[PDB]
RNA sequence: AAUUGAAGAGUUUGAUCAUGGCUCAGAUUGAACGCUGGCGGCAGGCCUAACACAUGCAAGUCGAACGGUAACAGGAAGAAGCUUGCUUCUUUGCUGACGAGUGGCGGACGGGUGAGUAAUGUCUGGGAAACUGCCUGAUGGAGGGGGAUAACUACUGGAAACGGUAGCUAAUACCGCAUAACGUCGCAAGACCAAAGAGGGGGACCUUCGGGCCUCUUGCCAUCGGAUGUGCCCAGAUGGGAUUAGCUAGUAGGUGGGGUAACGGCUCACCUAGGCGACGAUCCCUAGCUGGUCUGAGAGGAUGACCAGCCACACUGGAACUGAGACACGGUCCAGACUCCUACGGGAGGCAGCAGUGGGGAAUAUUGCACAAUGGGCGCAAGCCUGAUGCAGCCAUGCCGCGUGUAUGAAGAAGGCCUUCGGGUUGUAAAGUACUUUCAGCGGGGAGGAAGGGAGUAAAGUUAAUACCUUUGCUCAUUGACGUUACCCGCAGAAGAAGCACCGGCUAACUCCGUGCCAGCAGCCGCGGUAAUACGGAGGGUGCAAGCGUUAAUCGGAAUUACUGGGCGUAAAGCGCACGCAGGCGGUUUGUUAAGUCAGAUGUGAAAUCCCCGGGCUCAACCUGGGAACUGCAUCUGAUACUGGCAA
């Protein structure tokens, strides 16, 4: 199943994961068919520390890819903002 | 053929040596030298100058 | 093997063998029966071949045992056959 | 990682004063600055193109207190950013906390403000810092600490700063002690002894 | 307008197909001439009408045999 | 805004020009070696033997499919006590659960290696003759039976591995029968094709108290459509050799039959005699390919370590089976070479998974911690597994940053070296004075990586139904291996912390002493024969710096394979001369075409990397947001001057 997940990026101790949607058979940081967006866990204040493409995630969702864990709790809190 | 450079050596035969490459020009076909301080072609016995060349150890201050 | 759901896959895969090798055995009695009543040149045996044949590949295509294309293959080069016998 | 032999073995070298003692007093009854240093000090020195080129980069490397390895990233960082390179390269070098440090006059020397820097005795923008090598940018308040306002050598340092002249780019004082950096300071307004394309050829050989 | 292609005829042998030799003009990429190169497609031919020598106009279609994907679509012109 | 970038030197000669090689100066690396070695961050770490492997772990999960109870909890009775029931103890799968077993899904992913593979692979572009589990939308249906067989029991063969016989039992295991369609076949008439239940709660009515009965969640089965994945075809590009020129017999095509999910000589019979090759076929030698990396002004050249895409392989050579997907890394079968067990009959195994051992080699690390996070498998879920992954360990392997103190300080101190012996230099350097404490050491405090999940409630829907359940908020108590984390404060004291190469020219830096064409140096020119700036030591100096050199390798310089960008009278180089096919090029005007060409647009040209503008780690390395670029290719629409075609 095609699903939204995060691919972790940046260097040690400080993650930075890209909110990508995928086939789940692929490596975590491997082959995906588009990148939506990027979440910084350690984001500094002041700095848009998380984005998604909330159009494109629906899209997705409409064509009936499944949503990660995280990526789900990030939509949540995106769109309540 | 290796060339040994150094102020004296003491490699008899069937010594363990390495070898590197950079040929000498006055002999004919030596193309390589051996590491002084390598495996068995020991340091040069009193060198002050280049001892990293000649596997020569810091002499004490 | 060396892995316990390794063996239990080694003896479900040589039972599920045995099985298909039996089903798989009757499908293609059942179409050799039919393409031996062509090439003996009999119509109406052909024909009541196909008919007693049709139900078993179908079945076994909705089963799994072949593909429904595999099955739809049978069926019209031995219906084509019937039909080019008179 | 720091050049810390003889001091005015460097001007000696260089035939200039490199601002490498506080200047209390003239160079000239510490050393002999006409002379080079060593044994061969009065043989007269027919330098090369390269010579010239290679005292030019030393000089300016020396004044600042930077090394090789980190004076070629400068080079490449000037060459990078556009414009022209020799005065881009100066900028940069300007731009070290170390040198603004020096030039607001918290530091006698380049040496006592980079000391200052890595002490921790001095703040950016309200931030502790002690990289001798930050970069300061433009608008920036660099500050010294409190716990550090009360050592003589920032006194000193103030009263040994005022009879020099003052950068045109900064804004310092005696009683809050802080400096704001204006602008990035300007070819014309460096010292102009310091000939900078001889660098840009040295480095583009 | 569908993708197609147009060249000569160099042999007719084959029952039902045709060879044909198709030039193109590319530009060498180190030297920078306009060189002529030819590529020869395996063309599906029915009924067989073409000879060695005509200009004949082809279109890309299913694999056929072992070396026959392309097909004719008309003659352009006989020789 | 997406760039702004291009150095030469030595050496042929008595000397000079030129030609021409050779050598050096730079950048870089998966580096090794010599000397030396303080800290931290980020990254990298078998290039050789795809050599052999001790050892532990790297793939399980589901009781919400099923029979069941091996163990634990142990609730009832019964054990049967004075502890009047906290006595072992007997029964009950009774319950929570759960070894072993059936069954479903996973094991085809993640992880490793580059042996093979020179084009059956890869990159780019374009297609048609296609399957696609899990995911998703719609349409429907989910009736009714049947025979089993593990588990278990009994017997029993074998040293073991492994079985065998008889008997019993369940299912969402398996097989019919009913029911079909927009599904398959057929022109049509028509013929044919499937299924599986489980779980939670509940009125009232039935109640053999199983349970029915009612809603809810989820699963099952046709069929169509989406998405992902995969299979297949075509074109161009994708190394060297012509002292490898002919290769090919299912070979090329056609027809018919068979076969695949699908087109196809994929396979077979027959019939044609073709097919490919000088635009390099066949053969031979190396070789994984790409994004990219290194160098370069650029064009190019070299290489593809790390990271990512594709392929191939899994002890060697083959096969197929199950499966949506494999001809399957930790599956099966066979053969073979090794290694091990054996009762001598027979068996077992496969680190190119992590770590590790041996060996090879110049050289490459821990038999570590954790599932907290990201992701994956299973599961309704909690949760279980995860040597993926997050961290930590070792290593100066690379990049980046910081420290080893700051100033004042001439008695220009002593000592050392040189001296023209008058002094000069080491040298403000030290000593002395005052000051600071980064980092290391000690002590104290302390972010963030943590989202979710568990319990209960409020709402909300659902539905007779406040019941469950599904959302949504709400309070509660929690979840961190790293970790005595980053970081912040305090302590005491310069306190714990500089070496390497070079000094004749190239090339920055020079003199004494020892040696005497010896010892030796050396990248080239060369040096060394009693006054050595070239050897060795010392002083002084230069360059770089926790690094410094040597070696290996690539590009540069090298315009020294010259497309950008070379030459051929004598330096190397016009065939002895002609004819001439293919090939290259083509006078002049009008018309037409739009291939080349140009312009514009659209689609792609993965992400990262390079570059530009910014942001965040105290700065940088590093990580990021956006852009630009990816010089390309395919269409479409225009221009059509020049080339090409076509007609005059
Ligand atoms: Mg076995
Ligand atoms: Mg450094
Ligand atoms: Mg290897
Ligand atoms: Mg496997
Ligand atoms: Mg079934
Ligand atoms: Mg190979
Ligand atoms: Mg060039
Ligand atoms: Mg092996
Ligand atoms: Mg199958
Ligand atoms: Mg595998
Ligand atoms: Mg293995
Ligand atoms: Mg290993
Ligand atoms: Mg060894
Ligand atoms: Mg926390
Ligand atoms: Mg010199
Ligand atoms: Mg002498
Ligand atoms: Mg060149
Ligand atoms: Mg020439
Ligand atoms: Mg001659
Ligand atoms: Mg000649
Ligand atoms: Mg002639
Ligand atoms: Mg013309
Ligand atoms: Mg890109
Ligand atoms: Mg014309």
């Amino acid at each position: 199943m095609v699903t939204i997940r995060l691919a972790r990026h940046g260097a040690k101790k400080r993650p930075f994961y890209q909110v990508v949607v995928a086939d789940s058979r692929n490596a975590r940081n491997g082959r995906f068919i588009e990148r939506v967006g990027f979440f910084n866990p350690i984001a500094s204040e002041k700095e848009e520390g998380t984005r998604l493409d909330l159009d494109r995630i629906a899209h997705w969702v409409g064509q009936g890819a499944t949503i990660s864990d995280r990526v789900a709790a990030l939509i949540k809190e995106v769109n309540k903002a | 053929t290796s060339y040994i450079g150094g102020e004296g050596h003491n490699l008899q035969e069937h010594s363990v040596i390495l070898i590197r490459g950079g040929r000498v020009k006055d002999l004919p076909g030596v193309r390589y030298h051996t590491v002084r301080g390598a495996l068995d072609c020991s340091g040069v016995k009193d060198r002050k100058q280049a001892r990293s060349k000649y596997g020569v150890k810091r002499p004490k201050a | 093997a060396n892995i316990k759901s390794a063996k239990k896959r080694a003896i479900q895969s040589e039972k599920a063998r045995k099985h298909n090798a039996s089903r798989r055995s009757m499908m293609r009695t059942f179409i050799k029966k039919v393409y031996a009543a062509i090439e003996a040149g009999d119509k109406a045996a052909a024909q009541k071949a196909f008919n007693e044949m049709q139900p078993i590949v179908d079945r076994q295509a909705a089963k799994g045992l072949i593909h429904k294309n595999k099955a739809a293959r049978h069926k019209a080069n031995l219906t084509a056959q019937i039909n080019k016998l008179a | 990682a720091r050049y810390l032999g003889p001091k005015l073995k460097l001007s000696r070298r260089e035939g200039t004063d490199l601002f490498l003692k506080s200047g209390v007093r003239a160079i000239d009854t510490k050393c002999k600055i006409e002379q080079a240093p060593g044994q061969h000090g009065a043989r007269k020195p027919r330098l090369s193109d390269y010579g010239v080129q290679l005292r030019e980069k030393q000089k300016v490397r020396r004044i600042y207190g930077v090394l090789e390895r980190q004076f070629r990233n400068y080079y490449k960082e000037a060459a990078r950013l556009k414009g022209n390179t020799g005065e881009n390269l100066l900028a940069l070098l300007e731009g070290r906390l170390d040198n603004v440090v020096y030039r607001m006059g918290f530091g006698a020397t380049r040496a006592e403000a980079r000391q200052l820097v890595s002490h921790k005795a001095i703040m950016v923008n309200g931030r502790v810092v002690n990289i001798a090598s930050y970069q300061v940018s433009p608008n920036d308040v660099v500050s010294i600490r409190e716990k550090a306002k009360k050592q003589s050598r920032v006194k000193a340092a103030l009263e040994l700063a005022e009879q020099r002249e003052k950068p045109t780019w900064l804004e310092v004082d005696a009683g809050k002690m802080e400096g704001t950096f204006k602008r990035k300071p300007e070819r014309s307004d460096l010292s102009a002894d310091i000939n900078e394309h001889l660098i840009v050829e040295l480095y583009s050989k | 307008k569908i993708r197609t292609l147009q060249g000569r005829v160099v042999s007719d042998k084959m029952e039902k197909s045709i060879v044909v030799a198709i030039e193109r003009f590319v530009k060498h990429p180190i030297y920078g001439k306009f060189i002529k190169r030819t590529t020869k497609l395996h063309v599906h031919d029915e009924n067989n009408e073409c000879g060695i020598g005509d200009v004949v106009e082809i279109r890309e279609c299913r694999p056929l045999s072992k070396t026959k994907s392309w097909t004719l679509v008309r003659v352009v012109e006989k020789a």
